[PDB]
């Protein structure tokens, strides 16, 4: 059982970078792969930024963002983060932390509150 | 079959990783095996039975060629390699095994002296193609993967 | 009721009780020089190298 | 790549409540099913198709293959007023239907 | 090699699929398999030979475990899992041979106490595990595919 | 088990490459081989044993069953087929060997009869199959590929 | 054997949805995989649209369209049929129902007439 | 992603003709043509490069590999005048070539 | 050890097609796969075009230019050729001729001093 | 797929000097450095992350992995003047990174 909590600028100008974090309490992030950034549009619905695996430190985007986002760790923090580049008005929208973990024994979700960024 | 059964043998590495089913195809076929396959019965056999030393003797050879050809698969399997003559792992080369560059040994040695050369080694390598292959699949059995 | 599918599994640590047949063994030590000797004769495959347990 | 249907449901306390999801392409078996109230961030209840998630009640259930698939509620009560997404899990991109709202009166 | 041979018994299923190389390896390689294979003459074989019933014990001995090996070999190649200690079929969990969920099995019961449960749905389950085999092969011999 | 061992031998090819498990599972597995097998002794045991010639003959049988499974196991191995009771290859069909059309030998012709048409051709083909298994490895040493 | 039969609207607006259909005689649809739609369009040849699994209800379809077409079936009419959404201009084509058998033992082709649809 | 060429041909009665068609990537050895006279559905001629289609006439031939590939007519007679279509059957998108003409003078 | 020899037109016009040539001294090139030609575009930096292999004739090529560039072989003449159609502006470059050499066993690239193409 | 940072480094002579290489996506341990000097087309240095190439010297050294890569270059020489390139091995479009400069002063 983990608790997720999101921080970050709730305001991001044309073209700048935007840069959200994650705290991870009552688990490592340096393992548990599937440490995750979710993006809830309104007009758009639910769709995926990426995520990270603690273990290796590799990463997926998805392919919207593949030039765009960057997923990286402080593991030394125990907290995740998200950037992502030259931002605009169309990326106004409601980010969330969550950790994914499907195996073929278990399958659940940890959700946080997440951040809304308005972008101008 | 056994038309050039050892015949890479004084060649270099690389030459000789090119005749491996030459080898592979005379491990589980000597002569008594091909006689003990014929339609016909082989006629001997009544020797074999009359008296039982000799029958023994000839079994215990022919178990044996088969468990050693199966433990050698055995253990392809469990490093993850199902068939196949040449298969890639994910152990890195340790460079104390054997410290030499590519182009010395694919080029100079023959596989007689390499196996003189890295042979008390040999069972830390199949150790860790061991650990190597069971680290995969429990990354496997995880549906995000890599 | 999971939506769940057979996996098969080779290696599992299961066992069913069962009669064969025992090889026997002996220590090859001071034994080894008893010549005559006729357990030593017959139960020649060398074992108790620190065995396992 | 799954689209809900219809963007919103009205019924009565105790009334079953039935949602579809199509897929452009097959995703398998691979589909969960989300509950998210105002406010909150969504809840898994399905998954798999028809698997429950844990602490979710037996109101809740589904099937489907493929491409076609549907979210059940039977008995629904005034708790269950949320928007219910559909979740790819057979692919990458790993998309999302665009939610659709069921409304207890 | 048998450092460890049957440790997960008490083992939760799920911590026990970890180990599955600890017992495979144990099943070609009797210490009078190893014996067998030395470079040296193994020295004891003439009682064996002198004695034809002892080496007629042994004989038996060593087919049956290779027939034994092979017989799970080929009911894994049949199912379509040539190699791998853990593969996926596509015959869906009846919910009458074993009514439990993932959480309860993986983390409560150990391999023993479910081989008990479920042990007369064997045939079952592996006459399923062939039929979809060759269901598989039906739909693979269409270029069309799914 | 052998609820329809032969059954398709009258059958056409098309037809009969759908019972393809139904012969393999009869290889390994004869009525000693299962008796051999049980958990509790089998009893007759005391009889090849006081009387060896039958000892030995009953091995015979047992050893030579896995020799040839494992010499067509081996083949497949070698022609890049590891598993599968059906597997493709790259060798082009000669048209002198047989020289009919698909529509005539899988509809109108069974196994045996096939078999009785190419057998002289057995050996060319088997040497062709193993030269492209050899030629692909080739190529897959080589990271650029096609 | 079989044969093939096209219908279906001969003009459609912008933006409609035009819908044709195929009856099959001579044999099944519940079964025969390869029941499929092409198109001939002047000025740039034959293309396919995609087609349908009779046995699982599956189907293919050109990327081009991957979000414009859906082909499914009437197993009880024995007849399938093609929808293709927002439809231009640019679609106007003649349309055929085939059915195309590829397996290991043999390959053969069975086509319609067609029907020629103009888009205004 | 196959381009037949040329556009056209024109030949006397019982001359053999010639047409072309370039991959843009490999489809190894699935080729399929196909001849479409005016009025008709297209039927199919040869498939994986060389092999008759049944019913089809010992005039028509072909050969090639990888992505060079070559349809032939020898003797050709007045009941070909058709158009002739290269099919590649190699991957997903099943790409036709445009379309290539031989009439009969 | 092999030598190339790039030749060709330092300048094509909008729409023209750009035919480059290399000749290979020391070694063949009906074997040897891997016969490549790489772009250097100023303000982009380097880029692939494509390769052949001699053995088969086959080729790749990167997909920006798929619909554009063809590369085949004179065996006889023992040089290697590319072909890019549509030329226009943006595809002045310096361009080489490049040998690759990747097995299991060795690495190793051979360049030739490539030819400088203007494009109007 | 891959960038290479600083633009440009400026070294005293003896001064050892680094390069960074980041790719968007895992390239495994398929990693070639490239050398240029001006007139020149490029050399090959390091293959495979940190193998030296026939005849580079011990100055040039390498390491990274997944997506994370640096190319050093000790006792720094002013021959070692040259734009050095960030190759990718992993997969098909094969790309290179834009080039950084390293100058000695
Ligand atoms: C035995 O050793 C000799 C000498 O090293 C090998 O001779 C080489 O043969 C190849 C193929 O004809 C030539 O390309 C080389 O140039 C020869 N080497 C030299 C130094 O001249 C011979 O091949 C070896 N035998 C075997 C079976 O490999
Ligand atoms: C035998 O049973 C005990 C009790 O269930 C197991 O103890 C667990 O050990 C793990 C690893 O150290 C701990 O994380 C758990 O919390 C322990 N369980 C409890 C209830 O305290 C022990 O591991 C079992 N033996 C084997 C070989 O699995
Ligand atoms: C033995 O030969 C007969 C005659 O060829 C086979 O009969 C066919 O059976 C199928 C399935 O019922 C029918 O669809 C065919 O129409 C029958 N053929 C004819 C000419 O009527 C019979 O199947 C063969 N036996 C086996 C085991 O295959
Ligand atoms: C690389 O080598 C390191 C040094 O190990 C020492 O030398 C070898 C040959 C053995 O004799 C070993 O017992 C010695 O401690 C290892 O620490 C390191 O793990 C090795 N890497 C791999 C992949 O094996
Ligand atoms: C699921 O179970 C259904 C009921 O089968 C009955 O119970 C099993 C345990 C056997 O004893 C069987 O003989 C009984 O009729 C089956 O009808 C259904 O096919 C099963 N599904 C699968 C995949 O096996
Ligand atoms: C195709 O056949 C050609 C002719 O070979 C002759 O006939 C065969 C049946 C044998 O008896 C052979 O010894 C004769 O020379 C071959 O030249 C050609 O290589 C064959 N192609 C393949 C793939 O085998
Ligand atoms: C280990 O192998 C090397 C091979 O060069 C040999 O020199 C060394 O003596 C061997 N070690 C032992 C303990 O035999
Ligand atoms: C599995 O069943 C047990 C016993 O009924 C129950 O306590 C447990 O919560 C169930 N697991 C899940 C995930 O519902
Ligand atoms: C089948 O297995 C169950 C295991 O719970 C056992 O209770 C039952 O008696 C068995 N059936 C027969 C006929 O032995
Ligand atoms: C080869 O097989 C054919 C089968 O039709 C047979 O007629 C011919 O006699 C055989 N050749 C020899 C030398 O036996
Ligand atoms: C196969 O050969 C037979 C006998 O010559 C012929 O009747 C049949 O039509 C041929 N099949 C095809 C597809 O041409
Ligand atoms: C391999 O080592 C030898 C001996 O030191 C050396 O001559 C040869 O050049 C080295 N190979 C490479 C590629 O550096």
């Amino acid at each position: 059982e983990v608790q997720l909590v999101e921080s970050g600028p709730g305001l991001v100008r044309p073209s700048e970078t935007l840069s959200l974090t994650c705290a991870v309490s009552g688990d490592s992030i340096s393992t548990n792969n599937g440490w995750s950034w979710i993006r809830q549009t309104p007009g758009k619905g639910l769709e995926w930024i990426g995520y990270i695996n603690g273990r290796s430190g590799s990463t997926r985007y998805n392919p919207s963002l593949q030039s765009r986002v960057t997923i990286s760790t402080d593991t030394s923090g125990n907290q995740f983060s998200l950037k992502v580049n030259s931002v605009t008005a169309a990326d106004t929208a409601k980010y969330y932390c969550a950790f994914f973990w499907s195996t073929y024994y278990k399958r659940f979700d940890v959700w946080g509150p997440g951040v809304r960024v308005t972008v101008s | 079959v056994f038309l050039g059964f050892l015949g890479a043998a004084g060649s270099t590495m690389g030459a000789a990783s090119m005749t491996l089913t030459v080898q592979a195809r005379n491990l589980l076929s000597g002569i008594v095996q091909q006689q003990s396959n014929l339609l016909r019965a082989p006629e001997c056999q009544q020797h074999l039975l009359k008296l039982t030393v000799w029958g023994i003797k000839q079994l215990q050879a022919r178990v044996l060629a088969v468990e050693r050809y199966l433990r050698d698969q055995q253990l392809l399997g469990i490093w993850g390699c199902s068939g196949k003559l040449i298969c890639c792992t994910n152990v890195p080369w340790n460079s104390s095994w054997s410290n030499r560059n590519l182009s010395e040994i694919w080029d100079n040695m023959t596989w007689l002296q390499w196996d003189k050369e890295i042979s008390n080694y040999t069972q830390i390598i199949y150790g860790l193609l061991e650990e190597s292959q069971n680290q995969q699949e429990k990354n496997e059995q995880d549906l995000l993967a890599l | 009721a999971e939506n769940l599918w057979v996996t098969v599994y080779y290696g599992v640590p299961v066992w069913k009780d069962a009669e064969t047949t025992l090889f026997c063994a002996s220590d090859a030590k001071a034994y080894e020089t008893k010549k005559h000797n006729v357990w030593a004769t017959h139960c020649c495959v060398p074992t108790d190298p620190n065995p396992q347990e | 790549r799954m689209t809900q249907s219809p963007a919103i449901l009205s019924l009565s306390p105790g009334e079953r409540a039935t949602l579809s999801c199509r897929a452009s392409q097959s995703v398998d078996s691979r589909l969960a099913w989300y509950q998210q109230k105002p406010g909150q961030s969504p809840r898994l209840l399905i998954y798999d198709v028809s698997s429950r998630a844990t602490g979710i009640p037996d109101r809740f259930s589904g099937s489907g293959s493929g491409t076609e698939f549907t979210l059940t509620i039977s008995s629904l009560e005034p708790e269950d007023v949320a928007v219910y997404f559909c979740h790819q899990e057979n692919d990458w991109p790993w998309t999302f239907g665009q939610g659709t709202k069921v409304e207890i009166k």
